[PDB]
């Protein structure tokens, strides 16, 4: 089955 | 400022432009360098064709920025 | 006419220094146009729209995993980071996410 989106995350 | 063109053949081409000008305006510019009418060319940079009507500082192109330049013919 | 890599993957969206999955099932994809010139897709899976459509040469950018998240998160970025867009993998497996990144590269930077 198709996964799910990831958790936001912090891009620096 | 001093921007760059460059073609698929790898020639690069120097140009002085201003925030402000036009895509069409710099097409003219390669035309006056070139001899290339400006409705052969295509503009492109950072994966984007440019818009004739647009401005360089809409693009965010700055000072030593390099464009491609692709002609409409022969390949 | 026929994409030289193609693999299911969603967007995801910076604001800020927070990085947003968008939920819409997706594809990135490469093809060359009938004029020779090579394009960087994402089309949304479910209505058909192509909603990006890059055309790269050489040298414009390179497509690197995002450590920071592993949610399998890949960005494609432009020189002197001008321009990043933001991906996540799809595809039920992930045996082939380094594969699809080296074909990406090498397509976009050697076609």
């Amino acid at each position: 089955q198709e996964p799910e989106p990831p958790e936001p995350f912090e891009y620096i | 400022m001093q921007i760059f063109v460059k073609t698929l053949t790898g020639k690069t081409i120097t140009l002085e432009v201003e925030p402000s000008d036009t895509i069409e305006n710099v097409k003219a510019k390669i035309q006056d360098k070139e001899g290339i009418p400006p409705d052969q060319q295509r503009l492109i940079f950072a994966g984007k064709q440019l818009e004739d009507g647009r401005t360089l500082s809409d693009y965010n192109i700055q000072k030593e920025s390099t464009l491609h330049l692709v002609l409409r013919l022969r390949g | 006419n026929k994409y030289l890599v193609e693999f299911r993957a969603g967007k995801m969206s910076l604001k800020g220094t927070t990085v947003t999955p968008d939920k819409r099932k997706g594809l990135v994809y490469i093809q060359q146009t009938d004029d020779s010139l090579i394009h960087f897709c994402w089309k949304d899976r479910t209505s058909g729209n192509v909603e990006d459509d890059l055309i790269i040469f050489p040298d414009d950018c390179e497509f690197k995993r995002v450590p920071q998240c592993s949610g399998r998160v890949y960005v494609l970025k432009f020189k002197a980071g001008s321009k990043r867009l933001f991906f996540w993998m799809q595809e039920p497996k992930t045996d082939q996410d380094e594969e699809h990144c080296r074909k990406v590269n090498e397509y976009l930077n050697n076609p």
